[PDB]
């Protein structure tokens, strides 16, 4: 059924249940969520697996089996064997050390409900940063991406709270993914925000002169180097993209499409000109003596068309010599029997 | 299960004022820490702390609550060995096979 309505229950309803205290238990799951950096950095000074091993079996230790480390990513790693004898190195660890993983458990342990609490707080901001081109679920899901970022992060010794951490954090989240994956075609964020102040001048524009400002108006109310030529091509990427299908003069079945033509073919009266062309090009180049015609045949027409590194070994003087004595001995043997006179191109 | 703590006394607790009344955490005064009962393991003054904090200098703090949670668990304390299948639970305290 109708999808959010879900969405945000699902989250109503454990937010809900546990809305994490402002600033005991918010503390409380940030402090046993820096002693496992810190634990895991440590159990790699002493593991020697990289802290990507510590940080990626700890988790599927936790969150998720063999189950969650073979589909979502591919076989790299044993579901039985690798896994299970890196954690058998952890218990293998004297009192002193298996302290810490201890340790690193619980704490991502206090990563996992931390953010699950402050889920409600993204859909707060992502109730505003809505109409763009982001679905709102979406809007949600890249807001959470700023959300976990934090956790990272922030630092429980600087007594500011949370809540208001993570909120930087999750409005630059929306925001890239506003300028990411908002359109059909791709422009930098210069040129994005190069848009909007071309876009907000015109607003000061309308409201006075009456006159939709010429592409000479606009440039001068923007700025240092604005030239007339910038906005025309400022603008015309502006505007999206046009549906190839589109209900095309009396609106009725005529799709728009059959309406723009092809070319990367030959139009028959292109192909027949090949077979001519080439067949009589081909001919007229059995006439002439093999070298100069061959690497001039293979360097113009076979791999991409520099007299000097022309010819295989010959100077530049024998090339040009029988160049253009044989082309031109080509030209006017040619214009005789008038096979290629008519451009055929 | 039992969460934070505020004042009163604080008694059979964890180690986390151990060290704001360096007694126990430098010297062995805790069982003297009692202030009169004594000419006539956790225990602690009549009431001395307030809060969640590190006392170098009550620098880390945390003015809350205490929460009673309801965690429907069985708790074990001294669990032994049974070797017939993979050892299960724990020992005493040494091995930690969990």
């Amino acid at each position: 059924k109708i999808s959010t309505s879900d969405p945000v229950r699902q989250y109503l309803h454990e937010i809900g249940q546990v809305p994490l205290l402002t600033l005991e238990e918010e503390v409380e799951l940030a402090r046993k969520v820096e002693e496992g950096m810190e634990a895991i950095k440590k159990l790699s000074e002493i593991t020697g697996l990289d802290p990507d091993l510590i940080r990626e079996v700890v988790r599927a230790k936790i969150l998720g089996s063999a189950r969650v480390r073979h589909i979502p990513g591919l076989k790299e790693t044993l579901d039985p064997k690798t896994v299970e004898e890196i954690d058998q190195k952890l218990k293998s660890l004297p009192k002193e050390h298996k302290r810490y993983l201890h340790i690193a458990r619980e704490g991502e342990a206090a990563r996992q409900h931390l953010i699950e609490a402050n889920l409600r707080l993204v859909v707060s901001i992502a109730k505003k940063y809505t109409g763009r081109g982001l679905s709102f679920l979406d809007l949600i899901q890249e807001g959470n991406q700023g959300l976990i970022r934090a956790v990272e992060k922030f630092e429980y010794k600087r007594r500011f709270k949370f809540s208001t951490y993570a909120t930087w954090w999750i409005r630059q989240a929306i925001n890239r993914a506003i300028a990411d994956q908002a359109r059909t075609i791709r422009i930098p964020v210069h040129m994005v925000e190069t848009i909007n102040k071309l876009s907000r001048t015109a607003r000061q524009l309308q409201q006075e002169l009456g006159r939709e400002p010429t592409y000479e108006e606009i440039a001068e109310a923007m700025g240092p180097g604005w030239d007339a030529k910038r906005v025309e091509e400022t603008l015309k990427i502006a505007q999206e993209p046009v549906s190839l299908e589109t209900p095309i003069g009396d609106e009725k079945d005529s799709f728009y499409g059959d309406f723009i033509p092809d070319e990367h073919l030959p139009s028959p009266v292109d192909a027949a000109t090949q077979s001519l062309l080439s067949e009589e090009l081909e001919k007229a180049l059995s006439k002439l003596s093999e070298r100069e015609a061959m690497v001039l045949k293979l360097r113009k027409g076979l791999i991409d068309g520099e007299e000097v590194g022309a010819f295989f070994g010959v100077t530049r003087e024998r090339i040009r010599q029988i160049e253009n004595k044989a082309l031109r001995k080509l030209k006017y043997h040619e214009s005789r029997t008038r096979k290629l006179r008519d451009f055929l191109d | 299960r039992v969460e934070y703590v505020k004042k009163e006394r604080a008694g059979l607790r964890l180690p986390l004022a151990a060290w704001v009344e360096k007694e126990a955490y430098k010297p062995g005064e805790i069982l003297a820490e009692l202030p009169e009962p004594y000419l006539f393991g956790d225990k602690i003054v009549a009431a001395i702390d307030p809060e969640e904090e590190v006392i170098a200098e009550a620098e880390g703090v945390v003015h809350l609550h205490e929460p009673a949670s309801i965690l429907v668990v069985k708790a074990r304390v001294y669990p032994f060995e049974d070797d017939v299948e993979v050892s299960t639970g724990d020992r005493v305290a040494p091995g930690d096979v969990l």
